């Protein structure tokens, strides 16, 4: 019994349907804090009993099914953000479920609700943004280009050399 | 071809053989609106490679 | 073959008004084509369907010969050397399990039970074989015996977090993130 | 070298009375008469030598990495031509593609 | 994880502001943004987003670090 306790208290499984026996509130808001409601909770979270798991050879079968079974096909882009919101945590909890029991139709469903979930997050990203700014030049309407680079140009010949030809020397300062 | 026809023209007598050649011209086919799709999302870089707009290269081939 | 595409006029190409900050786009389009570790996802992917498989079906061909060390024992005399002749024809590697209790079912195995129980996110990996042993006899004949092999897992191969063979690829994110992994 | 006639093999060079002889293996030996009289040889800037460039130097204008200069070329009028800069005394040749070739090449 | 109770410099109570100017800015946002995905408006190269008048309308003084850290301030909400 403890074996099997400590092996499935620490698995994300567990943590997650404790979560959502916790959002209908099918089990305490709070941890156990007792064996009887350690027990309790495993009973309505497993669905089996600790000693009756042993018993047999099942796991998988009889995990917390949420008790609200809100219409997914809403989900279909069809107080709707909230709305929205709530169906995505409960078909990602029910598509986890099917995962894990193999539930015959699953890659297909599991697409389309990674379909959902990509707009959900475009969503959520579009209140992710803190906004952006770009500084225009004037005399264009777009983003400034102008620069204080260096731009090549060829000089005179005169610029280095005289009309005798030899360089100059840039070696007396006039003052005024 | 202009640079020839401009030749030809030259050796031909003609005064105005300067008239046959054309600026060169070299570019990029990305434009401005190219960059708007793609923030939009209806352009990404698997037809832009389709267009022939850019090629992947590697340090060999660079 | 000669290329027959053709493009519109380079001297008609209107990018007077492109910007260095437009060009950023382009950037923009290259990572989000390749995403930024997406080649060892798929590196790894490579390794599993194809790499593995090929390897242990081609390249580990077992063809050995070995004196025959017995005693007079029967014929045991006239037979010289044993030939272990075997190779594998099916490959696979499963996702990553874990047995509960004793004497369970293999329930599967999420990667923060093995980061927190000091586990390995490792998949099972299946093999089937045929082999053929030769026995060589001093006179010169030889006699030949043949046996298939049921797939029986080997060992468990690690598996990369992410990849094809990992839980967190057939979910989505919100389940990423409540089972306890960096859902981004 | 010498190729024997016989087994196509390569002869051993010696010197006899001021004669070279070539000797096989198989026993079989011949005289040279007057393409074997080079014992040996060497030159010098392999690096840097004409015969080493040609591929290069013909390759050259269709090579869109290599500078170009504007500059006519004096054969088929075109306005530019094909720099490089061969060796360490920086030899300038122009080249273009219609077989032009700056020091007369 | 959230915009700061108090401006980190001086201490002006901006948290009593944060959570309007949350919704605000998105709505402000949502006028501006056009024809673009959400994640790509920081790369837009045309956007003239300024919040300066929102901010204002807040009654937030015009100090450099209150608006700063107003602006600034990432949201863990938002990210996971
Ligand atoms: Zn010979
Ligand atoms: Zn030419
Ligand atoms: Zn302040």
């Amino acid at each position: 019994t403890k074996v099997l306790l400590t092996e499935i208290l620490l698995d994300p499984m567990y943590d997650y349907a404790a979560t959502v026996a916790r959002i209908d509130g099918s089990i305490p808001m709070h941890k156990p804090r007792t064996p009887k409601e350690a027990e309790y909770e495993f009973k309505t979270v497993i669905g089996r009993t600790p000693a009756e798991l042993l018993s047999q050879k099942e796991f998988y079968d009889k995990i917390y099914t949420s008790k609200y079974r809100p219409d997914f096909t809403q989900l279909t882009r069809l107080r709707d953000e909230e709305k929205t919101s709530t169906l995505i945590y409960l078909r990602a909890y029910e598509l986890f479920l099917k995962y894990l029991q193999n539930a015959p139709n699953f890659n297909s469903e599991l697409a389309e609700f990674k379909t959902y979930e990509n707009a959900y997050g475009e969503q959520k990203a579009l209140l992710a943004q803190q906004g952006f700014y770009n500084i225009f030049d004037p005399n264009t309407g777009r983003a400034d280009q102008r620069t204080r680079l260096f731009e090549y140009k060829r000089l005179p010949i005169s610029t280095l050399y005289d009309e005798r030809g030899l360089p100059h020397k840039w070696t007396i300062y006039v003052y005024k | 071809q202009a640079c020839y026809k401009a030749a030809e023209a030259r050796k031909k007598g003609d005064k105005d053989w300067e008239k046959h050649k054309i600026p060169f011209i070299q570019n990029t086919r990305f434009t401005p609106q190219m960059a708007k799709d793609i923030l939009a999302g209806t352009l990404t870089l698997e037809d832009l490679v389709a267009q022939g707009i850019c090629e992947f290269i590697t340090p060999e081939e660079a | 073959l000669r290329p027959q595409i053709t493009y519109g006029p380079i001297e008609t190409v209107d990018n007077e008004e492109l910007t260095e900050a437009d060009m950023l786009s382009f950037i923009s389009a290259a990572v989000n084509s390749t995403g930024l570790i997406g080649y060892n996802i798929k590196s790894f992917d490579d390794l599993m369907d194809n790499g593995i498989p090929q390897i242990v079906k081609q390249m580990f061909n077992v063809d050995i010969t070995y004196k025959d060390q017995r005693d007079h024992t029967e014929i045991d005399k006239l037979r010289e050397s044993v030939q272990i002749q075997f190779n594998f024809t099916d490959v696979n590697i499963e996702r990553p399990q874990h047995r509960n209790y004793s004497q369970g079912n293999k329930i599967n195995l999420l990667p923060n039970k093995a980061r927190l129980c000091g586990l390995s996110y490792s998949g099972p990996v299946n093999l089937a074989a045929e082999v053929i042993l030769t026995a060589h006899y001093s006179n010169g004949r030889q006699e030949v015996k043949r046996a298939s092999i049921p797939p029986f897992q080997v060992s468990t191969f690690p598996i990369m977090r992410g990849s094809n063979r990992c839980h967190t690829h057939h979910l989505s994110k919100t389940a990423k993130k409540e089972i306890g992994e960096d859902p981004n | 070298m010498k190729i024997c006639k016989a087994c196509s093999s390569c002869m051993v060079r010696t010197y006899v009375d001021g004669n070279i002889i070539f000797r096989c293996s198989c026993g079989e030996s011949v005289q040279g008469d007057s393409q074997n009289l080079l014992v040996s040889s060497k030159v010098y800037h392999t690096g840097e030598m004409e015969d080493k460039y040609k591929i290069f130097i013909k390759n050259a204008p269709f090579d869109p990495t290599n500078c170009q200069i504007k500059k006519d070329c004096p054969n088929c009028h075109l306005d530019y031509l094909t720099q490089i800069c061969i060796g360490s005394q920086k030899i300038i040749i122009l080249v273009c593609r219609c077989g032009y070739m700056s020091n007369r090449g | 994880m959230l915009i700061p109770v108090v401006c980190f410099t001086c201490g002006f109570p901006i948290g009593t502001y944060a959570a309007i100017f949350d919704k605000a800015r998105t709505e402000y946002i949502k006028t501006k943004m056009g024809g673009t995905l959400p994640q790509n408006i920081p790369l837009d190269a045309s956007l003239q987003i300024e919040l300066k008048d929102l901010i204002t309308a807040l009654g937030i003084p015009m100090r450099v670090c209150c608006r700063t850290h107003l602006i600034t301030t990432l949201d863990y909400r938002k990210y996971y």
